[PDB]
RNA sequence: AAUAAAGG
């Protein structure tokens, strides 16, 4: 008896961790690949339209990157990325220039259990260094076994392992270790301490820390130690290997900067005055400098100079004072700048500088010069929005009153982000809401075009309808025009402009016509066989197709239109065609003319004009290939269109029978044929239940890109960064004529129909950014959000935040307070206060005063929106807002805290109408550590027991307690029971009796496990407990009273298992949109990505689970990691499919889908209904 | 002096070593940190009272669970040696078994006295507790087996060995388990019933040690025999596996590690013996460093290199595996002998047991001391 | 995740009928124990099968005063000791250090002192 | 109630 669910990635993380600059694509230009979890981003620097980057390629892995590194190897055009994954992984991968990917040159497993010595748990994570000339690199396994690689002068050779440890001075606890930079042969030095200690030990055993200088012979493995020093400060950190021509190694520790070299005593130097008694090392003092360098990263932007940035931001330019032959005699220190909290760090062309942070939003800087001072100024930032701390799920303010008066609920997510002085609110929905400005009723209508007449505002709304057509006068008040020069008789089949707007053409299923106005210049009438069922126009062309297969071309000569013929002789009736007008450089073989033309044998065609030449052809173009080739299914619609900055990017859009494809451009090199080629991209668009469905618009908002009406509508964005952006819009029903419109009502704004005959003109709602994965607002606090909930009745956020002050005193046993009084150069300890605020989803600005300061040293633990009992409501119940607090003193302090149930009331004042109503603020008899509610009572965990409380006539008063383990931290009910969570034992599951009174625990999993946070798995009449763990896992435990290993049922059995790769903390839960009453569950993960568990059947399972085992075993993978090691724990129990692979069969052409189908025995139909309608069900937020 | 709740006596402010902050801390650091490589450094400073993160916080470094700072000593009354302590299994308090058989309890936080109880009529010499938490298992001297329950009740008390009991051990799924007598076997019993399954027969004499092992079924035992000190059992068989000619005095106690690769024992040749209990031809390392026995041994519960040990002077030693010369130590912990040690369930508290009749409380230094 | 949006009312789960029906449940294997146990329903209706041995609590008297031990989690007399097991501090014993000096030590006396 | 006060 288990539970089956699929696994899927509702959206990708965020948080950058590594960053590097290389000659990623070829040797012309260098270009930024940075790097997260299992994420790698290639980005283009741009100097145009103003520093922003442009995302040039974009892969992810099925492995989390532990470290990062770039080589130039011998014969190659490009360099190679060296990456590394879990516990020893070494992956040496390439770009595919051909086929516009990533190929995979090496992969190196060092995963044997005799390089452990024991020892089962790994906390030593693997660290790829690289020799500055490209001779061999390195790789710490294990923390002992150091991996060697040379490198050809195939560009590889055996690599060999090394025991540090059998050297001559034995290494232990390894620090960190780097590359010199000048030296006949490899030198590794190493940085380790043999005899360790601890900052509270320092009384008894300091100067521990060594450094060796191993030169590593790869020749004849052969590696002997040149020079070690010994006795340096016990919390050296860091190590920075100078480039020439100064040449040496600077080591930062906690409290002072140290210059290492050959026949060079240690020049160090104290930057604070904590050296007092816990160093015996000749420190001398830094004199205008009171800092600390842990947790600080550095880079050298000059032979002399580098850039540190420290632990809490502030960006500082040491300067290496040297004598006459470049022997580093003093230092100098120069606060420049403030900025992010970083996590990487790398200089791109002279000027600028990438800080990457996965604490907030990455950025670009540039530093000019004005012994030098260097100003800095952000250039560009990255959307981040983790660690994902906690999630509350509250609905937006305004809503169309259109889209109300609907089944399905309108929601929204508020995340806290970030952390310090980056900590915001992230507000996250997925869909468009657009704002309706004004709605009509036309019904027999079934399209339209916006032209513009006459400072590029729209004139004539020429709609169209069966027989005959309309045409609406738009330049103030929306007024049919009528009795003009236009051609109402008959049905319109196109409209658009032609000579930077002066013009319009008409085009009927009789001839075309052109326009100056509202008056007609000309009309053509076009008869040659069959009736017109075509037309595309890209200034000055304008080409029309038949309702048969012919084909002709006009254009705009100094002024009418002139008749051509096109010399397209050929064997095959024609089905579609478009043409496409390049700006941009991509398409040679500046503006020029290209026409996209599709047969009805498979081929496609790509001619230049005016000459109709032939540059460019597929041979079976229907499939849905996934790269398109120079050669020597209904395709049903394409277009061809370019976006990005300044049109830039060219995208092939294609609607073949019940599918979307679509091709990004990219370049490639028979001989004076089309330089390109069309990689396939994924997405997840339905089409499954002769006018045009997709639509082209620029400046919508701002923003250039394409609508796919249908079913299932979306939009596809793009801006300055070419990151494509796929945005739903299901708010009102399947959308099925679209047209971009710009007036004095909805300046730069839409109009469309949906199906039950009715215009609505509206506009984009401005207020939320559209150039991420999705449309998020970022709310920046200046300080650090703990806890977020929704209070409902009120509709605002009540947000528990915290900021940092020096500190003073010292509490004592009657506690006094012994006050730290040390020298000038003493940096204080740090030291948190409290606030609980209101935020308003109006303004997303926080209320001013309503704001609960809480007690000096008092942390808030929790707090959450709990329901709980009143005889003031019809339901009897009535939510607050609860926070516990401790008021953690010292170690030696007997920890208390306290309890605090507030309400949001309402006030005569435009913001000041919320206040808070502190209804309860007490002291409780040990530490409140987590609460919750079960049917109205609150239900607190003081200490090491389980109270169960009821407030009565605002005094709470107890009911039942229980005794439990060492430390509760997380508690959530479900009707009657309840489910604590333990820092180290695993979980347990108790109850309440409203008759009895009393607590009692139903059951528990005596195993031991470090849980993060808890939830319910629910599905049809089961339920069971999702558990994430210390090491990246969820877990699915039930209580299965007859199970014969759940004893007396007095055991929690795990029914499933899944390793996400990431950390979660919080989770929530939805309906569906079969599915009768199974819950979605959601969750966010602390790398600023989101997911979901989804409950299936048995039936499907099965099925899927076949698909799943063909598709990992037949298919190539990025840099050869494979899923299902990937996906496993650290039995194992894996009811849990993948989801983020199974999409990958919709990423397969149909000649391979049906191989597949064929190799498990089912049908690609049933295969793709499965895997749709669980996207479909989905389809939240 | 007869101390029976009573008396009324004046408060005290007593001397606290509490968690809750540093666990806290701790859950507040896990948000915002990906492991030990994100962490900002304490300070050896009186004022960082709040950056302390418990054993857990930091892997890197197992040197802070050293616990050589002195807290609180519980002595009972009417005085008797402590011969085994034992925290119950959620740290919620600490139990101490005496040779007058008497249970003392102790509480976990402040360090004191909560309850007495008369438990056996015998030197209490064994002490342990299941896997799932609920039972606890006692034996005397010259005597029984006891069943106690988590309220300390006893629900079952059944006649064992006809001589002394030295110790005792579960199995993994906690429904069979072993006793090693004075009477040089070893006997491995059923639970839910108290049937005895097997008899082992292969010692000299005076089998002093015994242990099960964590996932396999392989029971070690340890003896007076300089010909048989260390043996090894199969539950279900009952036939010798191997022997281990390590020690050639009585080898006083025998730790088998959680991660099921390691032996720790420990003889009155001053010397303590790591074994990697698959290649039994050879020595892992030998712990050397005691002026006198080495008499109990104890593994950290969080860090899995860490290990601290007492001897029959009263030093107490903390010793790390793939470190050399001893790691920490407390020359003059005791006056007399230390016979148990304890750590606590989250790893920060160690009580060591001895043969002066107290029990001494340790725990971690503080940043910055003297 | 809120009782709006998700709200598991209408469903009946496999707990709450494994639950109320006691299903998986063995006699208890040694005599005399049961704090942390359901109050069992059956022994309430009139319908205890388990006879005297129930895995789960019995509620056979009325008590008056809360159990001095319990409070700790030290009691042996479970499911027969003369006091509550509830935690109700209007039912709590009087405070000896202050019904006979006058003086209790305790700020946070949980004892009723009148 | 079976040590609530076991800093005697
Ligand atoms: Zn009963
Ligand atoms: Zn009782
Ligand atoms: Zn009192």
């Amino acid at each position: 008896n288990a539970m089956y669910a699929v696994y899927k990635q509702a959206h990708p993380p965020t948080g950058l961790e590594f960053s590097m600059y290389c000659n990623f694509f070829n040797n012309s230009e260098r270009n930024l690949v940075v790097a997260g979890t299992s994420q790698l981003y290639v980005y283009r620097l741009n100097r145009d339209a103003r520093e922003k980057l442009e995302l040039a390629a974009s892969f992810s892995f099925f492995g989390n990157v532990m470290s990062m590194a770039s080589v130039q190897l011998a014969g190659a055009k490009r360099d190679a990325l060296l990456l590394s994954f879990k516990d020893a992984k070494l992956s040496v991968v390439e770009y595919d220039p051909g086929t516009h990917d990533l190929k995979t040159l090496s992969l190196h497993y060092f995963e044997e259990p005799e390089l452990r010595d024991g020892f089962v748990q790994n906390v030593h994570t693997p660290r790829v260094r690289v020799d500055p000339d490209g001779r061999c690199a390195a790789m710490l396994v294990y923390g002992t076994r150091l991996v060697v690689l040379p490198f050809r002068r195939s560009s590889f050779l055996p690599s060999y392992i090394i025991d540090v440890r059998a050297l001559d001075e034995k290494l232990l606890n390894i620090i960190d270790l780097q590359f010199l930079h000048g030296y006949y042969e490899p030198t590794l030095l190493i940085l380790f301490e043999p005899n360790q200690t601890w900052p509270g030990r320092v009384a008894v055993r300091q100067d521990t820390c060594s450094i060796v200088a191993i030169s590593l012979n790869i020749t004849q493995k052969v590696h002997p130690v040149i020079w070690s020093l010994t006795s340096l400060p016990f919390d050296c950190t860091q190590a920075l290997a100078v480039p020439k021509p100064i040449g040496g190694v600077v080591v930062f520790a906690v409290n002072s900067l140290l210059y290492l070299n050959q026949s060079v005593p240690p020049y160090g130097v104290a930057l604070n005055s904590l050296t007092t008694g816990t160093t015996a090392f000749p420190l001398r003092t830094q004199e205008g400098v009171r800092i600390t360098l842990d947790c600080a990263q550095a880079t050298f932007i000059s032979y002399d100079k580098m850039v540190i940035s420290l632990k809490g931001g502030e960006i500082y330019v040491l300067t290496l004072i040297t004598d006459g032959m470049r022997s580093v005699r003093a230092f100098h220190f120069d606060k420049a700048a403030a900025s992010v909290l970083t996590t990487s760090m790398v200089t791109m062309e002279p000027g600028y500088l990438f800080l990457g942070s996965r604490l907030g939003n990455s950025l670009l800087l540039k530093y000019t010069e004005k012994l030098a001072t260097y100003s800095f100024e952000v250039c560009d930032s990255i959307l981040n929005i983790g660690p994902c701390a906690n999630a509350a799920v509250g609905e937006p303010a305004f809503l169309s009153e259109e889209f109300q008066n609907s089944p399905e609920p309108d929601l929204e997510i508020v995340v806290c982000s970030g952390h310090g002085k980056n900590g915001a609110l992230s507000v996250l929905q997925k869909s468009i809401r657009p704002q309706v400005v004004t709605t009509f009723e036309l019904p027999g209508c079934y399209d339209m075009w916006t032209v513009i007449a006459p400072g590029r505002r729209h004139g004539f709304l020429i709609l169209s309808r069966e027989d005959s057509t309309m045409i609406l006068q738009t330049g103030q008040e929306i007024m049919e025009l009528d009795t003009s020069g236009f051609a109402t008789q008959g049905p319109t089949v196109f409209a658009g402009n032609i000579g930077d707007n002066r013009y319009i053409v008409q085009v009927s299923p009789l001839g075309i016509r052109l326009l100056e106005g509202v008056n007609q210049l000309h009309f053509i009438p076009v008869d040659l066989g069959a009736p017109i069922v075509q037309c595309a126009v890209a200034d000055p062309y304008v080409v029309i197709m038949s309702a048969e297969g012919h084909v002709t071309m006009f254009l705009l000569k100094s002024h009418r239109l002139a008749l051509h013929k096109p010399p397209l002789h050929h064997q095959s009736k024609v089905i579609t065609l478009c043409l496409y007008r390049d700006l941009s450089g991509m398409f040679t073989t500046e503006p020029t003319h290209w026409c996209l033309l599709v047969r009805e044998n498979g081929t496609m065609e790509i001619y230049q004009l005016p000459d109709w030449r032939l540059v460019f052809l597929v041979k079976n173009f229907p499939v849905g290939q996934r790269v398109l080739v120079d050669s020597s299914p209904l395709v049903k619609e394409v277009l061809l269109v370019a976006l990005g900055s300044r049109q830039s990017r060219p995208y092939l859009l294609v609607h073949v029978d019940q599918e979307l494809l679509i091709y990004e451009a990219f370049p490639h090199d028979g001989q004076g044929n089309l330089k390109v080629r069309f990689k396939k991209v994924p997405h997840n668009i339905n089409f499954r239940e002769r006018v045009a469905r997709f639509r082209y618009f620029e400046d919508i908002y701002g923003y250039s890109g394409v609508f796919i009406c249908g079913p299932s509508p979306h939009w596809l964005l793009v801006t300055g960064r070419g990151a494509l952006r796929l945005h739903p819009m299901a708010i009102d029903g399947p959308v099925d004529s679209f047209a971009p419109f710009h007036n004095v009502n909805c300046p730069r704004g839409f109009l469309y129909f949906n199906r039950q005959g009715e215009l609505r003109i509206s506009v984009l709602p401005a207020y939320l950014s559209y150039d991420a994965p999705w449309p998020v607002r970022k709310i920046p606090l200046r300080c650090t959000a703990h806890y977020v909930a929704y209070h409902v009745e009120s509709k605002v956020y009540a947000v528990a935040t915290s900021t940092n002050t020096p500190c003073a005193r010292i509490p004592r046993m009657e506690k006094e307070f012994e006050t730290i009084e040390r020298d000038e150069r003493y940096i204080h300890p740090q030291q948190e206060a409290f606030s609980i605020q209101l935020i308003s989803p109006v303004s997303w600005e926080a209320i001013p005063n309503a704001r609960i300061e809480l007690q000096e040293w008092e942390h808030v633990t929790c707090m959450k929106t709990v329901s709980l009992r009143s005889e003031e409501t019809v339901s009897g119940l009535k939510g607050y807002v609860a926070a516990g607090t401790c008021l953690m003193q010292g170690e030696e302090v007997t920890c208390r805290g306290r309890i605090l149930i507030m309400d949001v009331i309402e006030v005569v004042p435009p913001l000041t109408k919320n206040k808070f109503k502190v209804l309860y603020e007490k002291e409780q008899k040990g530490p409140v550590t987590a609460l919750c509610h079960c049917n109205g009572h609150l239900v607190s965990a003081i200490g090491q027991k389980i109270f169960l409380w009821s407030l009565r006539a605002s005094e709470l008063t107890g009911m039942a307690f229980i005794d439990t383990q060492l430390y509760i931290h997380q508690m959530i009910s479900v009707k009657n029971f309840i489910l604590a969570a333990d820092v180290m034992k695993s979980i347990s599951l108790l109850r309440y009796q409203e008759e009895s009174k009393t607590l009692s625990l139903v059951s528990r999993d005596a195993k031991p496990l470090e849980v993060y946070s808890v939830d319910f798995m629910v599905d049809n009449a089961q339920l069971g407990f999702l558990v994430s763990d210390r090491d990246r896992n969820l877990m699915v435990y039930m209580y299965l009273p007859e199970a014969k290993e759940s004893f007396g049922g007095m055991r929690l059995l795990r029914r499933a298992d899944f390793h996400v790769g990431a950390h979660v903390n919080t989770f929530w839960r939805t309906p569906c949109r079969v599915w009768e009453n199974k819950h979605i569950t959601w969750f966010a993960t602390l790398d600023g990505g989101i997911g979901l568990l989804l409950p299936m059947q048995e039936k499907t399972y099965r099925r899927l689970l076949m698909l799943q085992n063909a598709l990992t075993t037949m298919l190539p993978h990025h840099a050869g990691l494979n899923p299902r090691a990937f996906r496993m724990l650290h039995n194992a129990v894996r009811n849990v499919l993948d989801g983020e692979l199974l999409n990958r069969y919709l990423y397969l052409s149909t000649m391979e889908r049906s191989e597949l189908a064929k190799k498990i025995g089912t049908t690609p139909d049933i295969i793709l209904d499965d895997l749709l309608e669980t996207d479909r069900v989905t389809a939240h937020f | 002096l007869t101390f029976d709740g009573k008396r009324m006596r004046k408060a005290v402010n007593r001397k606290t070593i509490d968690y809750n902050p540093s666990v806290i801390k701790y859950l507040e650091n896990r948000i915002w940190q990906r492991d030990q490589r994100d962490m900002r450094a304490i300070q050896p400073d009186a004022g960082y009272y709040n950056d302390l993160v418990p054993p857990i916080g930091m892997l890197n470094n197992p040197m802070n669970a050293v616990t050589t700072k002195f807290v609180r000593t519980s002595t009972n009354k009417v005085k008797c040696p402590v011969f085994v302590v034992r925290w119950t299994p959620e740290g919620r308090r600490l139990v101490t078994g005496a040779s007058s058989g008497e249970f003392t309890l102790w509480n976990g936080l402040t360090f004191n006295f909560e309850t007495i109880l008369q438990a056996h009529d015998s030197p209490v010499r064994a002490m342990t507790w299941s896997h799932n938490d609920m039972w606890m298992l006692t034996a005397d001297h010259g005597g029984y087996v006891k069943y106690w329950q988590s309220n300390m009740n006893n629900v079952k008390m059944f006649q064992a060995h006809k001589e002394a009991i030295r110790e005792a051990s579960f199995s993994p799924t906690d429904n069979k388990f072993a006793t090693c007598s004075d009477d040089g076997t070893v006997r491995i019993w059923d639970f839910l019933r108290c049937h005895e399954e097997r008899i082992l027969r292969g010692h000299g004499a005076d089998v002093k040690c015994v242990d099960w092992h964590p996932t396999k079924g392989l029971v070690v035992s340890g003896s007076k025999d300089s010909q048989q000190p260390i043996k090894f059992w199969d539950p279900k068989t009952g036939q010798s596996l191997a022997t281990l000619h390590a020690h050639k005095n009585t080898v006083m106690e025998v730790k088998l590690n959680l991660n099921g690769n390691w032996l720790l024992t420990a003889s009155r040749d001053h010397l303590c013996k790591l074994f990697d209990i698959r290649n039994l031809k050879e020595e892992l390392q030998v712990f050397r460093g005691h002026k006198k026995e080495a008499t109990a041994v104890a593994w950290h519960p969080v860090h899995e290199g860490l290990f601290a040990s007492g001897g029959s002077d009263g030093s107490l030693l903390f010793w790390h595996v793939g470190v050399e010369k001893e790691v920490g130590g407390m020359e003059m912990a005791h006056e007399g002998m230390i016979w148990s040690l304890a750590w606590h369930p989250l790893g920060h508290i160690l009580c060591s047991g001895s043969n002066d009749h107290t029990s001494k409380f340790w725990t971690r230094n503080r940043p910055g001391d003297k | 995740m809120q009782e709006i949006i998700a709200s598991v009312d209408h469903i009946k789960f496999d707990l709450e009928i494994a639950v109320e029906q006691q299903l998986g449940a063995q006699p208890l294997p040694f005599p005399g124990m049961k704090s942390g146990a359901a109050v069992c329903e059956f022994f309430l209706k009139a319908a205890c099968g388990k006879g005297g041995m129930c895995p789960f609590r019995h509620i056979s008297g009325e008590k008056t005063v809360v159990c001095k031990h319990w409070l700790r989690g030290l009691c042996k007399k479970g499911d027969q000791c003369e006091f509550l097991h509830e935690y109700d501090m209007t039912k709590m014993p009087e405070c000896y250090f202050y019904s006979k000096f006058g003086e209790c030590s305790n700020k946070e006396c949980p004892f009723l002192h009148i």
